[PDB]
């Protein structure tokens, strides 16, 4: 009755969705073939004969990444029409995925989303997984969000994007795509949870003792966060959090909607045995800058709002004591105009351990989603990079040759400057 | 689905292409007779990129072999993987260009270009989604340079949007293999700068240096240099044919390596090159691959990247590795050599990772570098060109074949503009 | 496919063709009777029943030298109509071989060459063997070259001529014939590879330890040079060199087209056993002034272009190292306007040892064809001799009585003066 | 195929011709009966040069025997090789010229020249490709001298483009065999200078010196002198007749040793010329042949080459020998004797080589020298002529035969012009 539709765009989104749906199948006991030997109803639809079909759409502009899914261990899980692929990727070009290649596939994906939503008695909204610094992840995602804002304007749309890391980068045009997609989706998105690959690498090294992690581990952690959220949506708990709750609590202003995600009990099995991961300890670990999953220091900014979603053997009074302790701490600073800046949800379902994974089996967990002004710094850095290239018009011909115009570059940069000014104004003291 | 059409022009092009097709067949498990004898399913998953399936489950390379003499065609046909190519795809003349660009671009190649284009169109029609073209040739020669340039121009006119990569063996710095090398190289580059998206420059002297100093090969024949070039080509196109944690086709590399349209001349390199007697004294790990890749002496073009600044770099890894390690190594490389990367392009490195390493290896990586040091090579050629054009030496061979000296001046001016642009962006400051 | 026609004119040409075709038959395994107990295609034609007829014409104005062939070992090899003879030679008289006696046989030889060309699929060109100082070799060769240029204008025409020696000489009117034939053939020839009998005598004495060599050994060495070139044309090699490659890489200007041939591993078996004739060794021996087959010291001029044609077990890397070493040498000087003055060809077929010859079996060999301004000196000397006689009009009546005019002598001398001026200008520094 | 017509005039001419045909038949294996009894196939491969094949495969010399008395015809007919010549080719008168040039050129020779010319025309028509003519005669006599000159003039009128060689026996310096020798010699030379292409001046006294001091013959006979003359004749015609490394026919030698039309008087010589007393000591090598050939003692004319300069020289070697050695010896001879060769003809030597040596020898060579020292001879004769013409001694015979003293003055003037030309070219400088 609270159906939520997951849309995975590009290689990053598709590979994160692989882990997410493996985790959901494990949590609900669904075999990879789709057979369980009504909590799942929000994400799975029963096929009459006892088969469960995910309420997901895997869309990419190239066949390889989704063709791995179509022939992988979970080939029997996804509806074959829900795995949509193009013929040529966007080639790390926003214009290709938004103007030239995207326009040839947008109708198909919208039709599939309509078919999925028709079966939904009550549609909560969409969870869009993608990457900021990709062609289809950035351009096609913006086009899809634009179309959704018209087809389902009222429904809530939450994004799970891989914000480009401050230093680590796998492409040279990431700032262009990031600025363009941010400008496009700054008004068509409700909440945008951010995670950097660099921060997750640091966490994996420090906490999980994995010296050489790959994208599989990062995707497992991101899937754990997405679980926490959709599990507050799925299972039964003392305090329940819906998508609209995230939208209402984490977004003080329509444009300041970029929370950062965090997961406290990131710990290896060997190390977990020596720690009593109490609610207070995981709450404290959530606010430790070293545990942030976006490579930005919250101490440089102020916490606009926080949303703590606990799972497992969690007592509400323990949560209250931990949050009071956090409020007492002066290393953690909150904006003046938010005297009460803590949304809290509690769920009775503890996290499930994916076999072959790295995370330990725990009785308690917490996912924090924090809207903080520190993210502004990241934006500034990104903006600077954009300038450095747009001064020379580097790579600009690639975008202009695919339907874009330099006017769009200028408009996106102006909008991003306005966003920076908005963040600066929000961070000031009311006095 | 993303078919690539391979074209070989001249002796150098045809020989390198033969070795390239041997390498690709080994990668995809195609026997010299065309039958698939592989063991992994991934080999046939993207066989359509380079091969065309024929009746009886035989795979025919999607290659066009072009020359102006039949000797190279006969040598290729009579050899290992000779029957692999379609017989109808061997287009050749009878005279030869005589190491003359004018002959191969205006008189001898003009007659054969219509037939070659008919074959190319026929090969392109049977493509669900054409990705681009590949040309293997030599700039310093006759048939190769001029005929391949004419074909490049005509194909670009017919297929303006498709990608056009050329693996061109440009003249070596120290010793020349043809007296008229500067003329052919200048006239070829004057068109490559305008009718291609990626030009992987390769020098035979750099390959000799690699074979004698890195591989410790006492007697490196052309088979070994061609094997190196084939490894580079396969590494460049691997992400199109196999899955990985970070895919990158030809267009992705072109977008990430060409800040401006005219700056599309790259220096390639291969990471795991090691002597036979040292294969047990080295750790095959991402740090070692990166260190070998970014070394000056590993570059396949006889240019020193320390004499310029890297406009951009791409690294296509192959094998099961950790993205954390790859990203950390690239960050360390960029931080250590902060002076060898342009400051106005943050994160100069583009990374792609595949899952299937080359046969017989656990890890590999192809490095592509768009650096301003390439200007030196052009400068060198330009100098020689003037040295011969001032006295009009050997010029009557080109003018007598239907060229005007104004064309020579235009080509020289174009290459001078190219080196000027490369220097300008080397000196550009944020 | 790549068919080439050999035309042997005069006694020198016919007696060099004897050795050339003996060598070709040995190389291709063809018996002297034309039978073998498709590399043999650019020079032989298959007559259905396995007989291989040489693609050559033996033309002379007297019967003796060709009647030796018609009754010799290879009497059964050549097509009887290809061996063309007159009745009275030119008697060392250019006019007789060009105007009076040549005109009566020119049509026959042209008809035979037309038959040969028709029998060919793709005609690379002609190799004209002759002698500068002979009557028919000088006059009839010029007439034939004029007619061929009229008929096959585009086809390349290469000459293998015996340039008169500086001191050794067998005729008193050599300068007249040489100057006249050079004047007549200057505008109708592409390349003219030149050798001297005196230089080859010196080479045979010093290298092969033959104290009394005859024309047979000279012809064997010249045939080895021709075999190197035509082997680049015949067998399969790493680097292939066609006739047009010579024509293009060796002739900077239309009139400066007189290279000098040189064969590196000239050595007897007894001396060869004690030597490791590596690529570097033979390459260095090529540029030794004493090893030139034209009696000209290359140190008196500047190399304009060199064509190194390697054979047998040769590695491209070794060739590159040797050529780099040569370029390092300061005694070997090139012109300022030829920074790239090396055409390199490599063939996989090692030289074939003729049973009864003096050359030892070797694994490698290089034939070097260098255009050099040193030849200018030779020209000057030749011209000097011409003047010494033309001042007294000595022997001029013999030429005038055979349909020639003294105006022709004056015009030829002026043309050779212009050629000397051209060489002087070309040798000047570009500064 | 290069037929030569041999004409013998007078007693000296007929005897020299008889010995010449003995030598030639020995060379070609023809026995005195006209039948081939040789061994090598080369003897018949060019028999047509000198012989006519008759029915029954008998070879008839292409010789015309002319005399004005029947004694010499009878002697030649009755002797070895006397049944070799065609009976129709004996054309003789009854009276004889009486050692009188006028009788043999105007009265008797005039009467018989028509028949001689008819026979010559028949011989020339029978020929396939006529090469030239040969005349053996003596200038001292009247029949030989006058008749040979008349025949030479008439044949040249009929066949102006053919080669005409005369092996003429010039008067000796010391002792004269005829009182009127200067008159006949001068009147004959006045025609030879104009109607001949090559004249080989032979003196009997030089031949006596050769046969006494070189061959150590105690009692030399005209047989031996005729043998030497025949050896030189056969050497030249053998250059013509047999295969060799460097061929040379009559026209080649004429072109290479006649810088000007009137300078065509040569001195011949034979190379080996070794006595039996020393045949076992000296080594037969090209250096020895050359040294003997260029020795002034070996010349067959009584003119010292050291008193003039060699306008030109021809060396017709015979036998298997190294061309390198021949050329080295020629160059050494020219360098050592640089003062004896005109400086304005570089390379004054014309070399020909033949594979087949003379019978009984392994090596041989014929030397033909065009030198200015020959002027001496003419000068000698000239002075003698004046000595008698001033007093008009013996002149009434010539006048009565039907001549005029103005003819004598013209002949003397022409001889003076000849000596003037020879001296001028001796004194000419580059
Ligand atoms: N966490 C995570 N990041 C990923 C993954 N795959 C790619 N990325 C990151 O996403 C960015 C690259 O975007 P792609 O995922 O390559 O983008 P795309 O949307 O597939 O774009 P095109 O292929 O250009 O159409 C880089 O920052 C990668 O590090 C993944 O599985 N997990
Ligand atoms: N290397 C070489 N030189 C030769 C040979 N035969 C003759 N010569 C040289 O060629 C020149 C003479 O040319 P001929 O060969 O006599 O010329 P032709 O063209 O036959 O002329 P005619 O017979 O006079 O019509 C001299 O330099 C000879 O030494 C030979 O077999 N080899
Ligand atoms: N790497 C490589 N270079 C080659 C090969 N064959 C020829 N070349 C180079 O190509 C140039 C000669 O051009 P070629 O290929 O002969 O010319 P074309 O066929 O006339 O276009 C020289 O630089 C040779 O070194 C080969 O197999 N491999
Ligand atoms: N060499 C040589 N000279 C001869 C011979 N017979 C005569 N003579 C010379 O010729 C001259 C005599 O002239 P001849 O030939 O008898 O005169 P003709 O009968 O008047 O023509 C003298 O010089 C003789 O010495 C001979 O057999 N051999
Ligand atoms: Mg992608
Ligand atoms: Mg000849």
């Amino acid at each position: 009755m609270r159906e939520c539709i997951s849309i995975h765009v590009g290689q990053a989104g598709v590979q994160i969705g692989n882990a997410c749906w493996e985790l959901y199948c494990l949590e609900h006991g669904i075999q990879p073939d789709g057979q369980m030997p009504d909590s799942f109803n929000t994400f799975f639809s029963e096929t009459g004969a006892g088969k469960h079909v995910p309420r997901a759409v895997f869309v990419d502009l190239e066949p390889t990444v989704i063709d791995e899914v179509r022939t992988g261990t979970y080939r029997q899980l996804f509806h074959p029409e829900q795995l949509i692929t193009g013929k040529e990727d966007a080639a790390n070009n926003y214009a290709r995925g938004h103007y030239t290649i995207g326009k040839e596939i947008i109708d198909l994906v919208l039709d599939r989303i309509r078919k999925l939503a028709d079966q939904c008695t009550g549609l909560q909204g969409f969870l869009v997984f993608h990457s900021f610094g990709g062609g289809t992840g950035s351009g096609f995602t913006s086009l899809l969000m634009e179309r959704l804002s018209v087809d389902y304007g009222k429904k809530s749309k939450l994004e799970f994007s891989i914000y480009p890391a401050p230093q680590v980068s796998t492409a040279v045009v990431e700032p262009y795509n990031s600025i363009l997609t941010t400008h496009t989706t700054l008004e068509h998105s409700d909440c945008a949870f951010m995670v950097d690959n660099e921060a997750i690498y640091d966490i994996c090294r420090r906490n999980l003792d994995i010296e050489r992690p790959t994208y599989t581990n990062l995707n497992r952690l991101i899937s754990q966060i997405v679980s926490s959220i959709t599990a507050s949506l799925r299972f039964d708990g003392a305090l329940n959090v819906d998508l609209t709750d995230f939208q209402t609590n984490l977004v003080p202003y329509p444009r300041i909607h970029f929370p950062l995600a965090t997961y406290a009990p990131v710990i290896s099995a060997e190390k977990a045995y020596h720690e009593q991961l109490s609610v207070a300890e995981i709450t404290n670990a959530c606010f430790e800058p070293a545990n942030q999953m976006v490579k930005c220091d919250p101490r440089h900014g102020k916490y606009m709002a926080c949303c703590l979603l606990y799972r497992g053997d969690v007592v509400p009074k323990d949560v209250n004591a931990a949050i009071a302790t956090i409020k007492t701490k002066r290393s953690i600073q909150f904006v003046d105009w938010c005297p009460t800046g803590f949304k809290v949800g509690i769920n009775y379902q503890p996290p499930t351990v994916v076999p072959g994974g790295d995370l330990a089996k725990v009785q308690r967990a917490v996912c924090m989603l924090s809207n903080t002004t520190a993210i502004a710094e990241a934006w500034a850095r990104l903006d600077h990079k954009f300038d450095l290239m747009y001064a020379k018009r580097a790579f600009v011909h690639w975008y202009v040759g695919e339907g874009m115009e330099e006017g769009e570059f200028s408009e996106a940069r102006e909008d991003m400057a306005a966003l920076e000014k908005d963040y600066e104004e929000v961070g000031v003291d009311s006095v | 689905m993303r078919e690539i059409v391979h074209i070989q022009a001249g002796q150098c092009g045809n020989q390198i292409g033969a070795k390239f097709w041997e390498v690709i067949s080994d990668e995809h498990g195609i026997d010299p007779s065309g039958n698939y004898v592989g063991d992994s399913d991934l080999q046939l998953e993207r066989i359509s990129v380079y091969y065309n399936e024929a009746s009886s489950h035989k795979y025919v390379p999607r290659a066009i072999l072009v020359d102006l003499e039949p000797g190279t065609m006969d040598s290729v046909r009579s050899g290992a993987f000779g029957h692999l190519f379609r017989p109808d795809n061997f287009i050749f003349g009878q005279s030869g260009a005589g190491n003359n660009w004018a002959k191969g671009h205006y008189t001898e190649g003009a007659e054969l270009v219509d037939s070659v284009l008919d074959v190319v169109r026929k090969e392109c029609e049977n493509c669900d989604c054409l990705q681009g073209f590949q040309l293997t040739h030599s700039l310093g020669g006759g048939t190769g340079s001029g005929m391949g340039t004419l074909l490049i121009s005509k194909v670009r006119e017919e297929y303006p949007d498709r990608i056009m990569n050329t693996f061109s063996v440009v003249p070596s710095p120290k010793v020349s293999d043809t007296v008229v090398e500067p003329y052919n190289a200048t006239l070829s580059i004057h068109q490559l700068v305008e009718n291609t998206d990626e030009t992987y420059c390769i020098d035979n002297e750099a390959l000799y240096d690699i074979c004698f100093r890195t591989l410790k090969l006492a007697t490196p024949t052309y088979g070994d240099l061609n094997h190196l070039v084939s490894a580079t080509m396969s590494g460049v196109t691997t992400s199109l044919r196999f899955p990985g944690q970070l895919n990158a086709d030809l267009r992705k590399l072109a977008v990430n390596m060409v800040p401006f349209p005219r700056l599309h001349f790259f220096m390639p390199g291969f990471a795991p090159l090691t002597a036979r007697g040292s294969q047990q004294y080295r750790a095959l790990t991402v740090p070692e691959l990166t260190q070998q890749m970014f070394d000056a002496k590993n570059m396949m073009a006889a240019c020193d990247p320390r004499h310029g600044r890297y406009l951009t770099v791409a690294t296509v890894f192959r094998g099961r590795m950790s993205m954390k390690e790859v990203d950390e190594q690239m960050l360390a490389i960029q931080s250590k050599n902060s002076s060898y990367f342009v400051e106005w392009i943050p994160n100069n490195v583009k990374v792609a990772v595949c899952d299937i390493p080359p046969r017989g290896l656990k890890m590999s990586s192809t490095f592509i570098g768009n650096s301003t040091a390439i200007q030196e090579l052009f400068k060198r050629i330009s100098e020689q060109f003037t040295a011969m054009f001032r006295r009009k030496a050997f010029l009557h061979w080109y003018t007598g074949e239907g060229m005007d000296e104004m064309e020579f001046t235009e080509a020289e001016s174009n290459m001078n503009d190219l080196v000027s642009e490369y220097q300008q962006y080397q000196d550009a400051t944020a």
